[PDB]
């Protein structure tokens, strides 16, 4: 229950980030294989036009 | 398991046996190492062929049974049940309580078993033992243990253990450290005092 | 053999340098005098240059014998068609260029399926050398391949791939049950060691460092080459702080493009 609630809270934070800040861009990606307790997610906040340079 | 260095240091003209032990512990507290509890290694000999039927508090299930120089049986409880039945092939040979009693300390996965040596009730020595956890292969990390020895011992810094002469590239075994302990017991039992 | 054929070069140059230097000794003393205003700037320079050229001859003579000590020891028509194939090897190096890997890439924005046997052929190419390490490929869960690697008597590593690309990599020691109770490879766990957990972060930074958008084979090859330096762990001191232990930690962090053990503080 704590794992599900904490994932929901992280989703709430990233949704606040997405709705509040659309300036550079927002990207959220999740691992297709997951554990019962711990997860691994990827968060990207990269600029609008020249993302391929700022790696 | 991990690579171990075992040695003696005497009273060394300062007060008593445990004064230098307390000096080492306060030096380690200056470094700031936490404890993990206590430890004691107890020995007992038997003969008809000298049987070293011996124990360690780190692994109480590990009942060590050695010759004078042959193979070692790190055996279970039922071996101790079988050992009683002979009594004529292998006599008791009492009064062999040469023990090392002390405490263990931890500093960032580093372990120290430091204490004093007693012939039962009477303490006549100081056992110094340093070790590291993840030391899987032997004779590859002796620079680390030498640096650790010169870090806080100062005087009486040892080197070149007897089981290091037993050169092999496999995993270090608790029998090696155990061997070192019985060689330590042979070193201390001669002087008595 | 070519060690003597290239060690002879210094001596065959040194004897001609001896001839040239003794010719200089002859003609500079034979040149007479060039006063250049003051005499004290000439006559005191006379002994200076007379020591200079004679001592140059002397040192040339001297370095001759230390090179001489180290050294040791249809008829011509079809010989001409032999070495041209050997200079064609230089002709192969003629069009190489030093531009190499580095390019001038801009943003890649405008204005797939591969069999697992290809992954097996990929992993068979580099496992053939480095016999001290082993590779055990397995797919008990889907077509994705996760591999067991033993490193002599030191390390046991699980290396998970997915979609022919990298998924994950976890390293443990040599005396632990890397399998589960069922016998399958463990997926989600921890190494239960401070140094190992510390260097798993370095591994995660390294996998996001080797970035090839099309060619992940060199990514994983550079990754395992980087990992090959980690069989020297607990055996090499740090390159800047001298001692092994930085707050009790031996050097582990190999720098990018320069593989030598460091710490986070040691950079
Ligand atoms: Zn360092």
């Amino acid at each position: 229950a704590k794992h599900i609630f904490l994932r929901s809270r992280a989703a709430a934070t990233i949704d606040s980030l997405a709705s509040r800040i659309e300036d550079p861009q927002i990207q959220a990606h999740w691992s297709n294989i997951n554990d019962v307790y711990e997860s691994s997610v990827k968060v990207l906040i990269t600029s609008q036009g020249y993302e391929q340079i700022c790696k | 398991m991990g690579v171990t260095c075992v040695s003696q240091m005497p009273v060394a003209e300062g007060k008593s046996v445990q004064q230098t032990v307390e000096l080492l512990t306060r030096k380690l507290e200056m470094l700031g190492a936490e404890k993990q509890g206590t430890f004691c290694v107890d020995c007992e000999t038997y003969h008809t062929k000298l049987m070293y039927v011996m124990h360690n508090s780190e692994y109480p299930l590990s009942c060590f049974a050695l010759f004078e120089n042959g193979p070692c049986l790190i055996a279970d409880t039922n071996f101790d049940v079988l050992m009683v039945k002979l009594k004529g092939f292998f006599q008791s040979a009492k009064a062999s309580k040469i023990e090392t009693r002390g405490t263990r300390y931890q500093y960032c996965d580093f372990l120290v078993k430091v204490g004093t040596v007693t012939m039962g009730p009477s303490a006549r020595g100081i056992s110094v033992e340093v070790e590291y956890g993840p030391c899987v292969v032997a004779s590859d990390c002796w620079s680390l243990l030498l640096e650790f020895l010169q870090s806080f011992l100062g005087s009486h810094t040892p080197g070149a253990p007897a089981v290091f002469g037993n050169r092999h590239d496999a995993v270090y075994g608790p029998a090696d450290t155990m061997v070192q302990y019985m060689e330590l017991f042979n070193k201390i039992r001669k002087q008595q005092q | 053999v070519s060690v003597n054929l290239e060690a002879f070069s210094q001596a065959i140059s040194a004897i001609q340098a001896l001839r040239s230097s003794v010719s200089r000794v002859f003609d500079c003393l034979k040149d007479g005098m060039r006063n250049k205003e003051t005499l004290e700037g000439r006559e005191k320079a006379f002994i200076a240059h007379f020591q200079d050229n004679l001592h140059s001859v002397n040192r040339d003579l001297n370095e001759l014998e230390r090179l001489s000590n180290l050294v040791g020891k249809l008829y011509s028509q079809l010989l001409q068609a032999y070495k041209w194939s050997n200079k064609l090897q230089y002709h192969a190096g003629l069009a190489s260029g030093l531009l190499n890997q580095q390019s001038l890439k801009r943003s890649a924005n405008q204005m797939l399926v591969l069999p697992p046997q290809y992954v097996d052929d990929v992993i068979s190419r580099i496992d053939r050398m480095f016999p001290e390490m082993s590779i055990h490929l397995s797919r008990p869960n889907g077509t994705s391949a996760m591999l067991l690697v033993t490193l002599g008597k030191v390390l046991k590593v699980i290396v998970v791939m997915r979609s022919l690309f990298i998924d994950r990599t976890i390293v443990k020691g040599y005396n632990e049950n890397v399998y589960t109770e069922d016998g399958k490879l463990d997926i989600w766990s921890k190494s239960n060691y401070q140094v190992f957990q510390k260097v798993t972060d370095h591994a995660t930074t390294a996998l996001l460092h080797y970035q090839l958008p099309q060619m992940p084979d060199v990514v994983v090859r550079s990754f395992m080459t980087w990992l090959r330096s980690y069989i020297k762990l607990f055996q090499a001191p740090c390159q800047r702080c001298g001692k092994f232990l930085q707050d009790g930690l031996p050097p582990t962090w190999r720098d990018f493009r320069t593989l030598e053990a460091f710490h986070d503080t040691c950079r």
